[PDB]
């Protein structure tokens, strides 16, 4: 069974390290199981305040600045929003280079995230060093596809370095690691240490490669420079070289996904496979993404290949459609000031008001989305229920291999070991669809270099920009008057998945997952990490 | 067994992007960085420890025989006895200033440390702050949003190696920042006949013209982009978007509107 103490008290984990930004977590634990828990975001920034009064058209420039881990995404919302509010219609070329660099996101940020924010709540670093290269070259040879970077002289020389680096005594990331010292919390054999520790620093090199892929078409990264209302500038990523390159660099990124990543993923699962009944939660929300047509609101909820929906109460029988009226965030809990619960978006207020640490009334900088009173989980579990659910081809397939390499039931996937293998299954599945992708926009742009359509800033209006980000469903909500920006709110994936309790006093996706979570060691809370990385935090996006 | 030298990077109110750049470089890459040429002894995106044993090792460099370098990413908001951006209970101007004060040196990854940036944005709810202001202490400005890997990595390089290089009026390196981007830019031959895009639809955009009309603040920017470009591959003005002006002081309101001059 799962290692579990008797401990019985509170456990504060503040800061929350190898996430994006400020996270405090707070738990009552009793007999070693977690009965109570709050998620506080510990800074507020304020784009939606510093962004009225300003021109529309600058609005992407500074939600792109919402968060550096997910750039781009926010940049894409404000156009879609943008472009919504002004009732353009973007070139079919423009929503095919908005797509890619999405794509290119999406590997970029997935890959990162499993191997260096996720990956050490997993994997005991130290442990690699009492492995022995040649039986782990010869694991590798068998749980995954044959690569001279699993070569015995190939871990052996990781070992050396490794070896090193600590006898150095200057432990630099690794000083106080929970691992230190083993923990049964840590489950691996050595073997798989070194094999994923080996991935690990060649992760940090393919990151690079994938960042090169997404700045081809987006202009640098981090933070793009390629969309303009009407669409995108950058009609040097419309031509045969460059998308070459792309082409080539993404594949080269892909095979480190199929050969590297999921491999990985799929050893971890296997041996945390108690972990497939902790950290579930019922409810999800998908905006879609990558679709045909991103005409409007409606014609992107309907048409993304990754498609949208609303499940509730785990059936998996019954997807919604997105009702985007539906949505409201509550402040009851968060540092603002009273009136703000139960807005809508449109009429989206933030007028921050802080009062004092670990105050159980009002605990958070971030608001409390929720749809029809129900908190929703969003993100690549989320997406991967629904796109099961409603028989999406490549999620059928990719699903269904994972359960039977896994040998468990699709329920066990409502889960934290669920949550990060469906970041693994969006991840292959992206990578099987790039070249398509690549290849129709090369033979779109071949025959014509519309990019940009022309269009007319109005007096007054309204608009939404919806995508669903590597973390979940975002959304970008402007009212335009005298020309100006009147209001402007983003709800984010983070918002939705770690804000606080809403007006009803109902915890958040994060606060669920986190009850019944075992503690091994309260000194050295791994399991509270294990919960809280998988949903792929990011403060800094929640709060704005 | 030779000592690396000791940095502690804090974040501060920021988005991650710097960080993010950071681990973009390629000479030497980040690992071959963390491994040989530093001791990275805090860093919250990606170090191991959690909560009090994160803290716990901040307090262990912080308190080194040899000494450390200080990188802060991000801005400080003051508001509220600076309340308003906590770790591990302790606002971050407090923690900011107790690792100022002992460091051999301190580096400003960013516009947000290094004037502020984004969060201190008309109205500045927050009331934001760059680490020099809030600190009263001289920083090694590397600006930008974020800046190229090869400013800051150069940067750190050059002081652990060489000392502090020569500063401008703003702090930052003129190894780095001591060209216009205007100067170095492939479409200055447009610019010079007048050749302007009108608008992203136009033939002229697609003929590469300049993107002076559109905003492009070129021409008030010092930053090294077009001669080094961003990730190997690409920088805004080559894909076709004007300069927003990013490593300069304050820039969200001394370069906006960003598609206008005026
Ligand atoms: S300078 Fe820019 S990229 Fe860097 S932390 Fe600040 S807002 Fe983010
Ligand atoms: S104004 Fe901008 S696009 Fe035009 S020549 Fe200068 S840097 Fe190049
Ligand atoms: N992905 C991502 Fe960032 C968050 N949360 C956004 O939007
Ligand atoms: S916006 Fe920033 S990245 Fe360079 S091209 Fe202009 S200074
Ligand atoms: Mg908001
Ligand atoms: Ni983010």
């Amino acid at each position: 069974p799962t290692p579990q103490s008797t401990f019985t008290g509170p456990i504060v984990v503040d800061p929350i390290t190898r996430i994006e930004g400020h996270l405090r977590i707070m738990v009552e634990v009793e007999n070693g199981k977690v009965k109570d828990a709050w998620s506080s975001s510990q800074l507020f920034r304020g784009l939606e305040i510093i962004l009225k009064g300003r021109d529309p058209r600058d609005a992407q420039h500074f939600t792109q600045r919402a968060c550096g881990m997910c750039t781009y995404v926010h940049a894409l919302a404000s156009s879609r929003c943008v472009d919504d509010a002004v009732k353009v219609s973007i070139p079919a070329n423009a929503r095919m280079m908005r797509n890619l660099v999405m794509a290119s996101q999406y590997l970029h940020d997935h890959l990162v995230h499993f191997y260096h924010l996720h990956a050490l709540d997993w994997v005991d670093v130290t442990a690699a060093l009492k492995a022995d290269p040649n039986k782990a070259a010869k694991l590798a040879a068998s749980i995954a596809p044959a690569r001279p970077g699993n070569s015995a002289k190939a871990l052996k020389a990781v070992q050396d370095k490794l070896k090193a680096f600590v006898e150095s005594g200057q432990l630099g990331i690794f000083t106080n690691a929970y691992f230190l010292g083993g923990h049964k919390a840590y489950y691996l054999p050595p073997e798989v240490d070194l094999i994923a520790t080996a991935h690990y620093l060649e992760a940090l090199h393919m990151q690079v490669k994938a960042a090169s892929a997404m700045a081809i078409l987006g202009g640098k990264n981090p933070h793009t420079q390629f969309t303009v209302v009407g669409g995108c500038s950058n009609y040097q990523g419309l031509t045969k070289d460059p998308l070459a390159n792309y082409l080539a660099l993404s594949k080269e990124v892909c095979q480190f996904v199929n050969e590297c990543y999921i491999p990985d993923l799929l050893a971890v699962a296997g041996f945390y496979k108690d972990w497939g009944g902790i950290g579930g939660t019922s409810n999800y929300l998908a905006f879609g993404e990558f679709a045909t047509d991103d005409s409007s609101p409606e014609k992107h909820l309907a048409t993304s290949q990754f498609p949208s929906g609303v499940i509730t109460g785990r059936d998996l029988g019954k997807v919604d459609n997105v009702d985007l009226g539906a949505i409201y965030e509550d402040v009851k809990y968060s540092w603002y000031a009273p009136g703000g619960d139960g807005k809508h978006p449109y009429d989206g207020v933030t007028d921050p008001k802080y009062t004092k640490l670990d105050d159980k009334d009002h605990y958070s900088w971030m608001k409390a989305p929720r749809y029809k009173g129900k908190a929703m989980e969003v993100g690549p579990l989320a997406r991967t229920f629904i796109a099961y659910a409603k028989g999406q081809p490549d999620f059928k397939k990719v699903v269904d291999m994972v359960l039977g390499k896994l040998s468990v039931p699709a329920t066990a996937l409502h889960s934290t070991l669920g949550r990060t293998a469906a970041r693994g299954i969006e991840t292959a599945i992206v990578c099987a669809n790039m070249e398509k992708w690549i290849k129709e926009m090369a033979d779109s742009g071949a025959k014509d270099n519309t990019l940009c359509a022309k269009w007319e800033m109005p007096e007054e209006s309204k608009g939404v920009g919806l995508a669903d980000a590597p973390r979940g469903a975002l959304s970008h909500w402007i009212r335009i008057k005298g020309k100006k920006i009147d209001n402007f709110q983003l709800v984010v994936p983070s918002t939705w998945n770690l804000g606080p309790r809403g007006a009803q006093g109902d915890k958040s996706p994060v606060e669920e997952a986190l009850i019944g979570t075992p503690i091994a060691d309260p000194k050295r809370p791994v399991e509270i990490l294990r919960t809280v990385h998988a949903f792929d935090p990011c403060i800094a996006c929640g709060v704005h | 067994a030779k000592h690396r030298p000791s940095v502690v990077w804090l974040h501060n109110a920021e988005c991650t992007g710097c960080t993010e750049a950071a681990i973009r470089t390629i000479k030497p890459y980040i690992d071959a960085l963390i491994l040989d040429t530093i001791s990275l002894d805090y860093q919250e995106t990606i170090m191991a420890a959690a909560g009090e044993a994160a803290e716990a090792a901040l307090h262990q460099a912080l308190e080194g025989k040899d000494g450390y370098y200080l990188v802060v990413e991000g801005g400080l908001p003051t508001i509220d006895g600076g309340q308003w951006g906590m770790v591990a209970g302790h606002p971050m101007i407090e923690t900011t200033k107790k690792a100022a004060a002992k460091a051999k040196g301190i580096i400003c990854i960013g516009t947000c440390s290094a004037y502020g940036g984004v969060q201190k944005a008309k109205p500045n709810p927050s009331q934001a702050k760059g680490v020099s202001e809030a600190l009263g202490v001289k920083t090694i400005n590397i600006p930008g949003c974020p800046p190229n890997p090869i400013n800051f990595v150069g940067a750190v390089v050059h002081v652990l190696t060489k000392g502090i290089p020569d500063l401008d009026e703003n702090g930052r390196p003129k190894l780095f920042y001591g060209e216009l981007v205007h100067d170095n830019c492939p479409r200055l031959p447009h610019f010079e006949a007048s050749e302007f895009a009108p608008s992203f639809d136009s033939e002229e955009a697609k003929k590469g013209f300049c993107l002076y009309e559109l905003g492009c603040k070129g021409p008030v920017t010092y930053n090294n982009c077009p001669k080094v470009l961003f990730n190997q591959v690409n920088w805004p003005v080559q894909a076709g978007h004007p300069c927003l002006g990013c490593s300069e002081p304050d820039f969200w309101d001394t370069m906006t509107p960003f598609y206008e001059q005026g």
